[PDB]
């Protein structure tokens, strides 16, 4: 999975 | 005469240039490659938050959101740039989200062949959209269309994604038929320009890959992380 997309979707 | 409700809500969600021009900021001579890269990265972050606020997209699971955004990030970046050229700026210059204007002369002298070609074809698409008198309502509707441009098969929630696709295309058609008295079928020609935008965004991916193989991009550039998602 795309950790960066998970990050920007989860918060900040 | 009555603009569809989908477009009204999307307009309400559109953050006017003021605020994320502001936030992107604070976050002749040769062109600053690295800070332009980080500017593109902040543009991508603002686009992801726009998507997060959108209808339907807000109801999907994070996996489907990831799938959708992975399918159109380059396309949305390129389309944002193209609409920035349409709405503002001259055709002897390109306007960047910070407010800086770069003249095509600077591009021709400083840029390599492929970046130069990409900027030129983006300007061609800009002229195309100007000829069809693209306006902000259509811009937000086409952004929404791009966001959901993925085939249902790759998603868990088919129902909502397909409802979104259908209603987005219906909204665009209704709006173009009622506000565009000219001849041509603006619906179809806008959709073919989206075809061209996707092709240009693929070319942009190739450009970034070329820069990556040469280790010419910053170490933690987010567009390069998206490029490598596989
Ligand atoms: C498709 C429409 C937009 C272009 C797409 C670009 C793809 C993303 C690139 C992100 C890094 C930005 C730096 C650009 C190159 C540079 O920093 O300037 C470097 C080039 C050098 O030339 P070179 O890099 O070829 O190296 C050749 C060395 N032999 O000097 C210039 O001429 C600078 C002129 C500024 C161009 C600005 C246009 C960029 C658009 C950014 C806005 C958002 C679009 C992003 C969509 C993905």
């Amino acid at each position: 999975e795309n950790a960066l997309l998970r990050y920007l979707l989860d918060k900040d | 005469p009555n603009v569809p409700e989908l477009i009204l809500q999307l307009l309400q969600l559109e953050p006017d240039e003021d605020q994320v021009r502001a936030r992107i900021l604070g976050s002749d001579q040769p062109a600053a490659f690295g800070l332009l890269c980080r500017m593109a990265d902040q543009t991508f972050i603002s686009i992801v938050d726009w998507a997060r606020r959108c209808m339907v997209f807000k109801e999907l699971e994070v996996a489907d959101q990831m799938t959708l955004l992975q399918n159109c990030w380059s396309e949305l970046l390129v389309f944002d740039h193209i609409y920035r050229q349409v709405q503002h700026g001259k055709e002897g210059s390109i306007l960047l989200v910070t407010g800086q204007e770069v003249e095509l002369t600077t591009v021709a002298t400083q840029a390599g062949s492929l970046l130069h070609s990409l900027v030129l074809r983006a300007q061609e698409l800009v002229l195309q959209l100007l000829a069809l008198q693209l306006d902000r309502q259509e811009f937000v509707c086409l952004k929404f269309i791009i966001l959901f441009s993925l085939d249902l098969k790759f998603l868990n929630n088919h129902i909502l994604v397909k409802d979104a696709q259908e209603k987005a295309n219906a909204a665009l058609l209704d709006y173009t038929l009622c506000h565009y008295p000219h001849s041509g079928d603006k619906f179809q020609q806008l959709l073919l320009c989206l075809v061209e935008v996707r092709a240009l965004s693929m070319q942009a991916k190739e450009y970034l890959y070329h820069k990556h193989l040469g280790n010419e991009m910053p170490r933690n550039n987010l567009l390069i992380e998206m490029l490598q998602a596989k």
